[PDB]
């Protein structure tokens, strides 16, 4: 009526100010990030492991070399043993075709899940297989387009300094089904191949940094950074083909460039996961 | 008069409806997500326009 | 692979 | 005769209804909260321009450690804009952040840093937030540091204004601003004050030397005692507020642009403005304040 | 804006 | 008359008569003294085995002649095997002291070897490189390549090489090597930076490289780098490591001395200027876990 | 007129008194050499890094110098000792037999000529090498063994006291098995000295011939009876009367593990039993010279 | 009363093989003796003066000739 | 050593 | 020699 329906709305003004205020108080907080770092650190995943780490996942480490710390992604079994991931493939979401830096400093993405590719800086590799005397092993993980999986482990692994381009080192070769392709493969014809393919004692090559024992660049010519010999015989941050098995013809430069381990499979089929992590010797039995 | 009152009525009113489209926007990234809707200020333009008359 |  | 008012408050008791209904709803919507999952690039350094100095040439969220002595944290990397190198100090939007906030809040920083792509597994996309005051701060003081501020109107033209020193002090001083070596299509707004204004008028509108003042901590250019009048409650969110403003990127978020008195909650522009290029009435869509380092 |  | 005489005769006909037949029993007992030949003061040992260190850790206590027989080999052969106190098997297979033998010998020579071995170990000699392979490769257990300098001033140093591998001779017995496994002779097969020309250091590695003889031209030069420093080494547009170079007495030398004016003597150019020739020299390998 | 000059017969005191005192310089020097025997004599012949089946594989792995080598003419056997000829006829030449000095006594008994015996070979002036060869007899059984891997070639080199030599070379050669006596096998000879082994001594004529041939004889020393003289007294045997171990027949033609005479001409009233038992070579200068230097070399056939 | 004519003619018939046994054993023993140059630390050095035996081999069958 |  |  008169002064009746004016009122009305008016009551209800007053009440709905307060709603919005128990609204506004709602809306403060951001998006929940799933992504979570934990609160323990080391000198390496196996380190963290010995403080009580009870799971896969990332935490920040400082090797005693380092003078800043930088995150990571540790793998923890059950067995209670720390492994460091240096590098790890799944799908074709990154493009190993990065330049020295890149591959010094490091690139992908880090994922507590572990279901991101990526190469943790070499630099970094680097400091910490070599951050004290404590000898580290490097083990291999590979998985075929079939699930069926394999290992490869070495001895004393260590990376070396910039001012020596990273090089691979290691003792030997300790075992697994995967076979030892850091020792060359016998490709048939010149006998040389199993020589050149070798690569134990190689330096890192970037198309913009040429380290290989070829006249050319290894490097340029497979779209990739690794630690080449007048090529390869094990080519982890190789070019990632669906399906795994693939033609020179499907290959630009008209030779194998995948991600190939000769001992396991043949160099025109290329894995489907791959992973390369640490882990201190004496875990190791 | 009483005509002075509405008019007061409409100005905590066009603010209300401002302070809330603005409040439900600031919801978009805290809560699941947030409602659309769009101010219909020109209901109260043309509303508003009718009482100057008087 | 190798590079003949 | 004139008694069609029954027309006016039949539509006002009306509306309450529609209101209280789209609260109660968002009330709802707000039971569960909004995720996201920003993985971490594996390459980080002091901030985005050591970043992209060490092969980061995507723009989006990475982990920046300024300083051993600091926790790294999270920031958004602008490597596009004008050579890359940005590190994202604040962004406005979307209006998915309230920016009228406490002290507290806007020293801590507040908002989200970023969020995921279409369907991607990496937050390249930012969002509406402000880093840290003590951040912001701490940054500034390694060394020269320039100031990059974009605008966008609702129209799609954009300006810019650039200066070639920021720095602000710590919590002690207020986080005291001061700017210089500007350059830009947006107006000199930080130094200058409004160039709507004059005399002493424009003047009070001058944002460089000035101190932090959040609705809780009074710290403006408005020497007075009437408690209801201040800077910040009135204009949004926390600024460097002298006898109030020129620009206020962390205003509110009006949607359209255009806005008026009769929808300001106090009155005032308060809303995302930067007076020296549309006027106080235009809040713009986009505001965001990035920096980088120098050399001298 | 300033304060008049 | 005068028969006492014959008296005296008669009796000393009987007296070496009887002095005779004792005479020929002397003559017998002395016969006897003269059957065995002279003493040969050079023995060979008992052992075999894969290698001298498989022979230590079947209890060999003494540097000296083994026989051995890769798990590669169809034929035994001999070896000077060098056992330390600590338990370690060397296989040595180059070894220089005096100038006594030449080592401008050709392919063959090089590859069946030449010199003599001595369980004193005081001899030179190349056990032939189809030897050196056999070994080196016979097993996966990588070997490292230990090589031991002397000055000729006493002063001595070493430099080991991991994953020491010899090719087989269908690859010129070609030298290969993980890495530098460290040393205060410096590495030489990684080259050496004579100054001038950058392509010097890459020019004068080692790792890599086919063996090359005056016969048998295997290097990276146009020229024949054998022929022309007289030996047989792994050879790149020449070396930087020479061990199997020519004899030069007292060290120092000067280009005047030498033939076709290069250093061709016994030179390690990270531990001393090419321009000096060694006293001593070993090259010998022992398996790598033997170290870590 | 009775006893003329009996006392002028001191022709014959003379003669007591000069053995009386040889006698005495024998007996001494005897027991001088008793005395240097008490320590014996050494050598350190170092060994060279190559070796083979035998001496001609050896120069043919690069083995050029005439010294001591280790060959292992089958894996069955152990590796040994035998002094290489890399010079003469190509080099490539096993040492079988050897005299030049008489340093080494070549009358012995069935098993030291079996097993073998002397001095293979010997340190040079001021070397670390045994580079020189000694008078040795390699083994019967690894002669042996060694002529029937395949066909073999025997040269046989002799030198006289006046520095002339000549040879005579069997392009076939083999001895068989201790069973078999060892019994020798040659043919295809051509040389400078006589084919003593095939044809027997050339001064004799008829069966006195044709008994000298040593060709399809088997060996036989003091202590085994082997030889084509076919009798009953024991003191009556070619080996005890001529030297050392050899395939007698009815005797010799060739005698080269004989005695060894110094200054080669000699004299039955020198020889211990009355016989021709120097190292000869009847068919070149007769029963009553004994060489110098006596040699016998194998080396495979053409094949 | 002649007992010394039978008693002689045979003790020089008997110096004769005194000789030859001496002469054979001088050589044997030289032989031996050089036999253990290649066996002994040393061999004694010695030269074998059959001459000394010839003549006097030689003035024995001078005699020869009376009885 | 070096060859040019 | 021969024996006869
Ligand atoms: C210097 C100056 O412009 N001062 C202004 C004046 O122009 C204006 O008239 C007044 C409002 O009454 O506000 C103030
Ligand atoms: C030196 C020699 O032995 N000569 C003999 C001769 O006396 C005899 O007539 C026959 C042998 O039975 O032929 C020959
Ligand atoms: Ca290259
Ligand atoms: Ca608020
Ligand atoms: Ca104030
Ligand atoms: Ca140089
Ligand atoms: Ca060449
Ligand atoms: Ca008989």
């Amino acid at each position: 009526y008169l002064q009746e329906i004016y009122n009305s709305n008016n009551q209800k003004i007053v009440n709905l100010k307060e709603k919005v205020a128990q609204l506004e108080a709602q809306c403060q907080e951001p998006c929940k990030d799933t992504v979570q770092i934990h609160d323990i650190t080391g000198k390496d995943c196996q380190d963290i492991a010995n403080k009580g780490a009870k799971q896969s996942g990332l935490y920040f480490i400082k090797p005693l070399k380092a003078n800043q710390q930088f995150l990571v992604y540790c793998e923890i079994d059950g067995s209670g043993n720390g492994w460091t991931v240096f590098q790890k493939r799944l799908d074709g979401s990154v493009d190993f075709k990065k330049n020295w830096i890149q591959y010094k400093e490091g690139f992908g993405h880090l994922s507590p899940t572990g279901t991101t590719e990526f190469w943790l800086g070499n630099e970094k590799i680097h400091l910490i297989s070599t951050q004290s005397a404590i000898p580290y092993a490097l083990r291999v993980e590979l998985e075929d387009w079939n699930g069926r999986t394999s290992t490869a482990d070495y001895a004393m692994f260590k990376v070396g300094p910039e001012a020596d381009k990273y090089r691979l080192t290691y003792a030997y070769f300790a075992g697994g089904d995967a076979g030892d392709a850091f020792d060359g493969f016998d490709f048939g014809d010149d006998p040389s191949d199993k020589f050149f393919t070798s690569h134990n004692g190689m330096q890192f090559s970037t198309w913009d940094n040429d380290n290989d024992k070829f006249e050319g660049n290894c490097a340029e010519q497979d779209g990739s950074g690794w630690w080449m010999n007048k090529c390869h015989a094990g080519h982890l941050n190789g070019v990632y083909y669906q399906g795994g098995t693939y033609s020179k013809a499907s290959t630009p430069n008209g030779y194998d460039n995948g991600i190939i381990w000769a001992t396991w499979k043949t160099r025109w089929y290329s894995m489907k996961k791959t992973t390369m992590k640490i882990i201190p010797f004496n875990r190791l039995t | 008069l009483l005509q002075k009152n509405v008019r007061a009525q409409l100005v905590d009113m066009k603010r209300l409806e401002v302070d809330i489209d603005i409040k439900i926007r600031s919801c978009r990234g805290s809560c699941s997500r947030a409602l659309a809707r769009e101010v219909d200020l020109k209901d109260y333009e043309d509303q508003q326009k009718q009482l100057e008359q008087v | 692979g190798h590079r003949p | 005769n004139l008694r069609v008012l029954r027309s006016i408050l039949e539509n006002l008791r009306s509306k309450i209804q529609k209101l209280e209904s789209d609260v109660s709803a968002q009330m709802e919507y707000c039971r569960t909260p909004c995720t996201v999952s920003c993985n971490i690039p594996v390459v980080s350094g002091k901030e985005c321009e050591e970043i992209i100095r060490k092969g980061g040439e995507t723009s989006e969220m990475y982990l920046i450690q300024p300083d051993s002595s600091v926790k790294p944290y999270r920031v958004y990397c602008d490597m596009n804009t004008e050579n890359g190198g940005w590190t994202v100090i604040q962004n406005r939007q979307d209006g998915s952040v309230d920016f009228g906030r406490k002290w507290d809040p806007y020293k801590q920083g507040f908002g989200n840093v970023a969020t995921n792509t279409d369907g991607k597994n990496y937050c390249g996309l930012p969002g509406e937030y402000w880093l840290g005051n003590d951040k912001i701060s701490q940054l500034t003081r390694m060394g020269p540091t320039e100031l990059l501020i974009e605008m966008e109107d609702w129209k799609g033209d954009k300006v810019k204004a650039h200066y070639g020193g920021f720095t602000v002090q710590n919590e002690a001083n207020k986080y005291q601003i001061s700017v210089n070596k500007y350059r830009g299509t947006a107006g000199n707004a930080l130094m200058d004050g409004a160039s709507q204004l004059m005399g002493e008028n424009r003047t009070m509108t001058i944002h460089n030397g000035m101190f932090f003042s959040t609705y809780d901590r009074d710290n403006d250019g408005w020497l007075t005692s009437d408690p209801r009048k201040q800077c910040s409650k009135e204009d949004g969110g926390g600024w460097w507020y002298n006898r109030c403003h020129a620009a206020n990127p962390n205003g509110r978020y009006y949607w359209g642009g255009q806005y008026t008195w009769d929808m300001a909650k106090h009155g005032t522009d308060d809303g995302v403005v930067w007076m020296n290029w549309k006027g106080s009435w235009y809040s713009m869509r986009k505001m965001s304040m990035k920096i980088r380092p120098f050399f001298p």
